This record gives C-alpha cells, structure tokens and sequence, in this order.
C-alpha cells in the first residue's frame, strides 16, 4: 500500500541537453615559438577535429546512434618557457585557421595558406580569456552517425586485393576538416612551447537510437577492443 | 563609451555557462532534419528500459554470460536466499553496470521507485513458488525468508506468470540518495526466497535460470550531473 | 497471420514504435524516380536454419547483407545505387514442453562489431558481410597474430555484445525474448533506421541481428534449430545502372 | 611540489562564517563562490614564467578523483570547470541549493550508522553527528600550463 | 489536564508556536503507506526518575532515543526505517514552601553533546544513545588519556551548555523555568523539528532536553526527585521490516 | 561592438557586492523547502530574546 505524495521532483538536469551541455576537453595541441633551424620544435600544428581523441565525451556521445546539434568550441591557451637562459619574449599571438576537407593544408609555419582568405580563422591573444566560436549542425547527412556500420567502398569483383579496400566504420559522414594552429609572432631568443586545449559543447542537441554504454577502454576510433575485458569485479550470489 | 565596471567571474571560462559566441560559417545551409526512429529526449528515458542484472559475479561467472543466470534446482524446501544485493542502483556492483547505473553514475542524486522484474527460464513443466523481498534499512540484512517476509514483499508463482514484476517504492529519509555507496543514504536489500520450491515431473531438467532485470519507474529523476568512474584514459 | 507478397507466417515488436514507411516527398534526397518492386522483393525470406546446442555463444546478421542472395530483392539491391528498406524478422525455435532455454533478439541499428586485431577497423569488406549464413559470437576474445595472412575478421565476444559493451544493457535496443516455456518465435518490425533518407544498401548494413542465450538448451537427456524469416519492407530503390559484383571470399 | 591540490568543500576550515552560520541549526541558501588566485616566484636563479592559467573542477561525491595533474578526469566532460586566467578578476560562479534535504543542517545530532547486535566492534561504527548531509564534493585545483625553469 | 491515549496528567511552551502535526501530503518524501499508531504508541511514558541534589550539575536525554524502550513506540520505532514523532515533556518536579531553586528545562533541536577526547566526533553509539536514564552534565572537563579503552563518551560541560555555548543563552532553545517558589512541573510541546520530512529514529536524534540548575537546590536543613513525563505526538511510521536490533554497552 | 568604457572599479572583488555569476550547475532541480518550525528573518529576533546574563564575574 501507498500514500498519495504530491510529487515535485522534475527531470530538468536529465534532458539530453543537459546531459550535454558541458565543454569537454577532445584535444591538446602543441605548438612551439621557436627559430626555425631547431628542427625540435613543431612551429605549427594540425589536429584533425575528431571527438574521439578522449573518451569522457566519446562514451557520453556513444550513448546514442545518431546525432543533431551545434558546436561551441572554446580553445584554451597556456605557454612556458622551456629554459631560461636566453632573455624571455613578449605576448604571444595565436593563429587557429579551421581547414576544411579540401583546402589547403599549411606545409610550414609561415607558407600562403594562413592569408586564410576563405578559412575561419581566430587569432587569439595570450591572456585574453579562452577563445571561443560557434559552429551550426555542418553534417552532410540528417545526423552525425556515431556508428556506421559498413564502408566507403565496396570492393568489386575482378579487383586486386589491393583495390576497393576501406576501413571498416570509416565514412566521410564525420570528415570535418582540421585545425592548424601556429604562433603568429616571429620566434624570441628563447623557445617558447604552448599548448590549446580544445573543449567541445554540443548545443541544441536531439540524438536518436539510445545504446548501451562503453563498458571497456577504448581502443581505436572504432568499436574494437583488446584489453581491460573484465569489468565486472566479484561478489558473491547472495552477499548484500 | 556606454560605463561599463567589470565584476568578479570575467574573463573566466566556466565550462557549464551558457553564453552566446560568433559563429565561425555564417550564413551556412544547414542540412534539415528527417524523421528518424528512436529519438531520445531525456536521459530518464534509458533508465527506465529493463536491462539484464548481472547478477552472478562469482569468481567463475563475472564477465561471462553466466553472470547474468541465477541458478534455481528442484531440492528440498529451505529458508536460506537465492540471491541477495543491496538497493544501491549506481554503486552496488550487481546494479552499477546496468544502463540504469551506468547513467546514475554521470549524477550524483537519485530518487524514485525501482523496478525488479525476474524471469523464469526453466521448463514449462516445471512449477513453484518464490519470495521477492524489499527490507528498507536500518535492520540486519535478511538472512531467511522469516526475516524477508516482514518488509515488502511479493509472492511469485513461476507455474503461473515465467515474469514477475516488483516494485521497489522510494523510501527515504533524505529527498534524494547519493550515487555512491553511503550509509546515511543506504537505500536498503532485495533478497529471493524459496516460497515452497521449484518441482518437476521425471525427465525433466532439475536445474534451472532465472533473469534478473532492473529498471526506473516514472516518478524516477536524478540530479548534479558528474562525470563517471565507469570509463578512463591512459597516457 | 502476417502475409506479405506470395509469402505467409502463422510477441511482436515495432521497433521505436515506428511502422516501415516509404520516403515523403519532404524527405527524398534523390530526384530521380524510385524503383518499388512492392510484393516481388517484399516478401518473407527463410535464411539458413542454425543450430542452436547447449554450447552455443550466440549468431549475428547483418541487414539488408543477409538477404543480398534472396531473389528479386537481391536484384534489386546490387542493380541500384541506392536502396532504403524496413523489415520484419521472424525469429522461429520451436521446442518441447520439457526444454528449457531462452534467446534473445536484438535489432541493432549500426551494429558496428569488435575486430580480431590490433589494426583498428581492420575487418574486410567480405567477413564484415557473410551474406545469409551471418555469423557467430565468441566466449573470448583471441587475437589474430597472423601477420603474413591476417584474418580481418570479427571477434565479436558474446557478454560484450561484440562491441565493448555488457550484453545485459542489449535489451535497450528492439528485442524480443524467446522463452521456450512461453513462447517459440519472436517478431521484429524495424523501420528503416540511419542518418540518411536513403543510402546505399551494398556499402552500408543498416540493422544487425543479434540472438544471444539468455539460457542455455537444456534438455533432461540436445540441439534444436532456429530458423530466421526476414521480409523486407517499404522497399525503395534508385540509381539503377549495371549490376554491382561484389568481391566475395 | 604539490601540482594539484583537493580540497573537501566545507565552511569550517576557517571559523568566522562558521559561527556566523551556526548561530542556526538549519539553513537554505544559493551559495556565491569567488576564487581569488595569488602567485609568486619561489627563487630568482632559474628564469621567469608566463602567465598561469588555473583549472579549479568541481568533483560531486563519487565522482573520480584526480590523482595526477594531467590525468584523464580534468576533461572534465560532466564536472563543471572554471579555467581562470592570472591577472583578470577573481573568478565567480553560482550554486543553488543543493542539499538531499530541504535544509542543510549545521548540527546533526546522530550517527550515519546504527550499529547492530551480532556485529564486531569496527562493524557500525560511524562518527558522531557525521552525515552525508554536508557531503558535497570537492575542488581540485591545477595550473594548466606546463612548468617553467623556476 | 492533559489526556494523550489511556494516559492523564494533572507554564505551557509549545516550541516555536508550532504544534506537532502530520506529514502533509505536499512534505511527505516516503511513498508507502505510513503506520500511525496513534494512541497505542501517543501517550505518556515516565521515565526513571531522577535526584536533584545541592550538586547536582544538570541532566540530558535525548528524544526518540529516551522513548526507545516505551512498549509499543519502541516497538514501532524499531520496526520501520523511518520514523516521526513530536513530543509533550512535562518535567515534574514538587519542593516545600520552604525549598529552593530553579531548573531550566530546554529543548534543543539537534542536541550535539561534546566529546571526552581529542579524536574529533569520538562518542561512540551506545554512549550517545544512553536511553531513558540519559546523562549529566559536568562541572568541568575531563579530557579521557586512556588510549586502549578510551571511554568514548559525552563530557558536556554545565556553563557551556555541553556543546561549547554559553549556558545563559541556552534560553534562545524553547525553554520553560521551573521556580520552587512559583511552580511545581514544566510542560514543553515539541514539534518534530529537522531537515526533512521524516528520518530515522534510531540514526537520529530529533530533540534534545537539558535540564539545568539555574538556582541550586536548598533547604534550611537535601534532595528532591524530578520526574519526566513524556508523550511521543503525531506519530508516523515507514519502513517496515525485520526488527532493528541496535548493539548496546 | 557597443563602445564601452571601463570605470574605476572595474575588475575588483569587493566581498559585499552583489553582482550576478554564471551558474555552475544549471537546470538543476533543487529539493523544495518544508515548513519547519522557528524560522528566523532577522537577527534581531534573537536579540529579543531574554538570556542569562554572568552578573557575577568574580574570580571564583
Ligand atoms: C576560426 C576557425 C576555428 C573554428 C571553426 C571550427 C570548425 C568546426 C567545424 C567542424 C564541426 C565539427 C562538429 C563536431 C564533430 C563530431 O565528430 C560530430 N558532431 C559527432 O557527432
Ligand atoms: C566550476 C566548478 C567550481 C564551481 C562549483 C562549486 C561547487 C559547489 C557545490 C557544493 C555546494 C556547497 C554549498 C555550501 C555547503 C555548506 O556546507 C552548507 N551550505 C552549510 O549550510
């Protein structure tokens, strides 16, 4: 038997956008202000933009087939030196040129390609508040597919083995481009490393098809898995 | 220029605010939407679909199939528990892995009503009578049927219905329970009995399964969304 | 008694609670005209009848693979760019009132599986599609250390689903649970699931067939078969050219 | 070197507020949190810095705790962050209520455990008016940046 | 004259102005059907009483757990994980003409007692949970060194009221004076007091009472005996199952 | 953007402003209050109350 209780509790902070709406790290870029004869230092840096260098927003994502949102981008920007026997350096000044599957990308810190004519680019200030962009629902399909469940080709016969062989899961469905990213600033006496950490938000968010949850590391940006295939730990039948 | 005074929180990046910022492909044609099947709105949604206890996690069963099979045979009647697990969705090992606890564990406050529901995988021959317990806490944990019989409770013919259905109601001192193992928060224990006992006739198996499944009824809401122990990264 | 075409089938599951449907006009990519064979590929299909024993892991097909072989729909599909279609499956295991065992079957959208080595999405265009036959799943994951002559296949464990995640939560998906004291079939009707309108049906698997024990067989003394029954449905077909032959073995 | 740092949230650390707010037994109220970041040089000899950037994530109970600066939990993909940057204002966010009661509770005259019969004297034991009432995370900070010569 | 059930006694403070009452359907957190005893368990129960001496330095006990042992309220108290009740106190206490002194009878919501130890929150349950016989405050503090067997226990010091304030303002509690001179008994309704709708009572202690000398007892020659009286009030019960059995000394 | 220009002031934490702040954790459904009994709105209710006074602060 129960009694009547006049409910209140709401479900508000469980709403897929709530359950999203969070900047989660997907990447750590490392750059270098550094002359360019060094050969040590990487003056420039190319990510391709994936949320499945992490695994925090993968699993939550993963949690559904299919997905809708827009994207806030928030680029989070530290720097050190890295020995401190040659004089110091004045304010840093980032370039993040987004490249788009086609365009150009960079070949050196300094070539043609971050005139940037065509390709967003932020240029952001060391100290300045985290940078920050917004991005709509840019997929080339109805839905980003967290899941694709066949190929880019399909080989066809009378063809070498070499011939019509794709990656399993591997679609242009989740191709966005990369980000390149350089210190504008000509280099300093003394080289200079930096680091941009990429926080995703998905906004506006539906998603479609709920599926279990990882339950195992991650392994590749597939579904595949090697180690740690025991998550369960031991408890008797009858122990409380 | 309009005065301005800048407060204490500017410049910070707070990664749950909710600000506007320049979009980077102005004017862009986005792609509608189509009418896709299975769309989820809340989170709760998934929490209430039934999913598979892995309710065995002995040394031999635990990250097998065998982990979700509980074994009932035919012997004589007795007092002692089939199965025995602590009401604690998010953190109770048996309860933790399931969809149901693997969304609490990215909240740390949970309230509402829990479903139990069991499934008898014998034969169609096979007849008998269990005892599904609820005993909210505070009490030793029910070691027999004598115990278990005076919390909640319900009687389940096998013969009858292969499901049963037990709803474990919200009892609570606090308004919510933490997702964590705690004892000012401990949600109580769920204990099977044997009511009378399974019987078969003759060449029949004398060993069977039961399933257990575990799911949130509607009044069920969680709250301070964390992020989970459930996933890690190396290096 | 469900009838489609010429074929007839004498407990149900509506995926999403969405019935199959053909494109809207509000929702079609492709311009060109449609090819809808209707009852002449949208018809019940009998797969290759497995067995399933006291040792069995589980079984998997992929949609619309497993039906590439099957008559006019076959046809269709390798004759056309692109292909959309729903289906209903017909899960049939029949047994005495003395078994004991039960099956689940689940309809995954995107069923990705688990590879058997550590080249990630390694798996070849012709493991990843058996075609009817499907495949099964594993107790254990091995590694495949051929290095000369890989496999490239699946290694989908059984209590990871085959893809890294508890089977136990798999009843999130559409299922049905075949219990052999209740019940000897199951029937799902899966409407067409993916991010597109309509996509190419040779390229891309849109539903996978899991059916995994639950409970394994047991009988007092046994091996019964399970035979499975796929009808596709609101079958939509464009981009017709010369036909696609796939590379197979 | 202590790279990061966890802190249980609590107000009675320091006694001033404490008192303040115990002159009740219950309370119910949004709470404003502003962080108010210094930092200096530790010796002259091994060159200068630039400009820090503080991580300060809140972990809710049963959340995973960091156990080394760069671990994998500060993505902080579900724990709110505040990333402040040295130099601009002391950084502020807004909490409200959130207690499992409808009050918090400055005293609790009670115990989490009952200890029962039967049971060991370890077994039951629980601290004196010790609830998780007042359970409400922790902060762990971190400077984000890598570190410099000094 | 008061009647609570089969139980009459023959000035009045009703703590905070607010009368004890039932869960409202609005407040109530528990889903299942509460036991209300009403007069079986609400009535007055009298505890063992006590003797006030020219030394005397004060007396506590704390409510539900005075009340544990009280027939059918400590039945239901240790039946159901949850448990509310308000409470009617009525101190008794009767001199001469020719006596004096001054009791101050408080009831504290949340009365935590300091320890005897420097282990922070040391008092262990059964020392906490003394019963009906409750404890004394006294005049100073003795900090425990036995580090084998420490004792554990409550060392509530008199002039600061037990807890580290200032006994004089004990007074902000609801309170009631009893003067030799003026009255004989003090009646105190308690409302249940605490941050949530219901708890558990054997976990926790919704009240305390401190009963203090203000005027030590004298006569021209002494002790006199005080006598407490008191009826758990709206009670709620929830929870039910196996009996909780606390362990004890 | 909109011309603006900081004042005196700007930047600075005083600890008896009251200034907004981005929530932390938004959409958060809080548990709502109950009646308890003694609520106080003023500290001068306090102050209204009679208390003991130490009249007699001898040595002893
Ligand atoms: C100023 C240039 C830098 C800012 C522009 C950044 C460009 C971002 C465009 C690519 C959009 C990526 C959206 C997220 C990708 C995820 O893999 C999918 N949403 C997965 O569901
Ligand atoms: C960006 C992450 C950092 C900012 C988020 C901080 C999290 C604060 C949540 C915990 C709320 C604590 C509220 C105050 C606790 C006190 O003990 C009680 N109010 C006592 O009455």
């Amino acid at each position: 038997q129960t009694r009547h209780v006049i409910q209140k509790r709401t479900r508000s902070e469980s709403t897929v956008e709530s359950f999203f709406a969070r900047g989660a790290c997907v990447a750590i870029i490392e750059v270098d202000n550094d002359a360019p004869t060094k050969r040590a230092s990487k003056l420039f840096s190319v990510w391709k933009i994936t949320y499945k260098d992490t695994v925090q927003l993968r699993r939550k994502l993963e949690f559904f087939t299919y997905s809708r949102f827009d994207m806030e981008l928030t680029f989070v920007v530290t720097s050190n030196y890295t020995d401190a026997n040659n004089g110091h350096a004045l304010n840093q000044v980032y370039q993040i040129m987004f490249i788009p599957p086609g365009a150009p990308i960079p070949g050196k810190w300094n070539d043609y390609t971050w005139q940037t004519s065509s390709n967003p680019s932020v240029f952001y200030t060391y100290g300045a508040p985290p940078a920050r962009i917004s991005v709509p629902y840019v997929g080339i399909a109805n839905a980003y597919s967290h899941f694709y469940d066949g190929f880019a080709k399909v080989p066809l016969a009378g063809q070498a083995s070499t011939e019509g062989d794709s990656l399993y899961g591997a679609a242009s469905l989740n191709d966005f481009g990369s980000l390149a990213v350089r210190v504008v600033n000509d280099h300093n006496p003394t080289k200079l490393t930096s680091k941009i950490r990429v926080y995703m938000k998905p906004k506006h968010v539906r998603v479609w098809c709920p599926r279990p949850p990882r339950a195992v590391p991650y392994y590749g940006p597939g579904v595949d898995y090697k180690d740690g295939l025991a998550p369960l730990p031991e408890k008797g039948l009858t122990t409380y | 220029g309009l005065p301005v005074l800048n407060t204490p929180g500017s410049n910070q990046y707070l990664t749950a605010d909710n600000y506007q910022s320049p979009c980077a492909i102005p004017e862009f044609d986005v792609t509608p939407p189509i009418d896709i099947p299975g769309e989820v709105r809340n989170m709760m949604e998934l929490a209430e679909i039934d999913t598979m206890i892995p309710l065995n996690l002995t040394n031999q069963r635990k990250n097998t199939m065998d982990m979700y099979r509980v074994e009932l045979n035919d012997a004589a009647h007795s007092d002692t528990p089939i199965l025995c697990f602590s009401l604690s969705p998010a953190s109770d090992p048996r309860l933790a892995h399931t969809m149901l606890g693997e969304i609490l564990n990215y909240y740390t406050h949970w309230a509402g009503s829990l479903k139990f529901t069991f499934l008898f995988c014998g034969s169609m021959m096979a007849t008998g009578k269990l005892l599904v317990s609820y005993a909210p806490p505070g009490a030793e944990a029910p070691k027999s049927r004598k115990e278990a019989m005076l919390g909640t409770h319900v009687i389940w013919d096998i013969g009858l219905q292969s499901s049963c259905t037990m709803v474990v109601p919200w009892i609570s001192n606090t308004t919510y329970r933490l997702t964590i193992n705690d004892s000012f928060t401990e949600g109580g224990y769920i204990s099977m009995f044997y009511q009378t006992r399974v019987v078969v006739p003759l060449s029949t198996p004398r060993k069977m399964d039961i399933l257990g499944f575990v799911s949130a009824c509607n009044d069920f809401s969680v709250r301070l969304l964390r992020d989970t122990t459930h996933i890690s990264q190396e290096a | 008694q469900l009838t489609l075409g010429n074929s007839t089938i004498t407990n149900s599951v509506v995926a999403y609670g969405r019935w199959p449907e053909y494109i809207k006009d509000s929702e079609a990519n492709p311009v060109d005209q449609p090819t809808e064979p209707d009852v002449a590929a949208c018809r019940f299909y009998t797969l290759d009848t497995v067995t399933w024993r006291k040792e069995s892991r589980g079984w998997w097909w992929k949609l619309p693979d497993a039906l590439k072989d099957m008559g006019l729909f076959g046809q269709n599909m390798f004759y056309h760019y692109l292909g959309r279609a729903g289906y209903t499956v017909h899960v049939q295991c029949n047994a005495s009132k003395f078994h004991q065992g039960a099956l689940g079957v689940f309809a995954v959208p995107e069923m990705c599986l688990a590879g058997d080595s550590t080249t990630h999405m390694f798996t070849k265009y012709e493991n990843a599609n058996p075609g009817e036959k499907g495949g099964e799943f594993k107790g254990s994951f091995t590694l495949d250390t051929n290095a000369t002559n890989p496999a490239r296949n699946f290694c989908p464990v059984d209590y990871l689903f085959g893809s890294g995640v508890l089977a136990g939560n798999a009843f999130v998906y559409p299922h049905q649970i075949i219990n052999l004291r209740t019940n000897n079939c199951a029937t799902l009707v899966l409407p067409y699931v993916n991010s597109l309108s309509i996509d190419s049906m040779t390229k891309h698997n849109n539903w996978g067939i899991a059916i995994l024990p639950l409970a394994p067989l047991d009988f007092a003394t046994t091996e019964i078969p399970i035979t499975l029954t796929i009808a596709p449905m609101c079958c939509e077909f464009n981009g017709l050219r010369n036909i696609t032959v796939p590379r197979t073995q």
